[PDB]
């Protein structure tokens, strides 16, 4: 039915009738369960963050503000702020967040941009110019030399 | 026995 073990220095080990699964209580108040599929799961008790790793190189992270952190086996790392705006960060430098308003920023590494906003607008950043697109087909620039530019729908 | 992974926040 399974078997309790209590070691001097206070940490608990409680194991499974199958021993597939390993509960361990340490002194400090942290716990640890290793579950039959390898998943190793880690509860800080004084930083009360839990610490999930997975056996296909994915790691988690759950802060006590609910922010949670998750870490792709690529490189890629994705954040849920408590807002529950959504941002990934890629290796190489994109980063893209997903609003819950539902706006869209996308940032590259060479400091271009494009902003779709919930409203419809999208904008577009880079080295020459700033451009603001319309949903009734409207389109405004801004170029790095000053001059401003309206093109007007077809209709 | 058996010893906890290190705190990640420094100590008050």
């Amino acid at each position: 039915g399974g078997r309790l073990v209590v070691f001097p220095n206070g940490t608990r080990k409680e194991l499974s009738a199958d021993g597939q699964t390993v509960k361990v209580m340490f002194f400090n108040g942290d716990v640890k369960h290793t579950m039959p599929d390898q998943r190793v799961i880690y509860y800080y008790a004084e930083a009360q963050t839990t610490h999930i790793t997975y056996p296909d190189g994915m790691e988690v992270l759950q802060f006590p503000n609910n922010q949670t952190e998750k870490h792709f086996p690529d490189g890629r790392k994705e954040i849920t702020f408590p807002d529950q705006t959504v941002k990934t960060l890629h290796p190489d430098g994109r980063e893209e967040s997903v609003l819950t308003d539902g706006t869209i920023i996308q940032l590259n590494p060479d400091g271009s941009k494009v902003i779709q906003f919930n409203t419809g607008q999208r904008e577009i950043h880079t080295a020459d110019f700033k451009r603001r697109e319309y949903p009734d087909g409207t389109v405004k620039t801004v170029y790095s030399d000053g001059r401003q530019e309206t093109q007007y729908p077809t209709g | 026995d058996l010893s906890p992974r290190p705190s990640p926040n420094p100590h008050p």
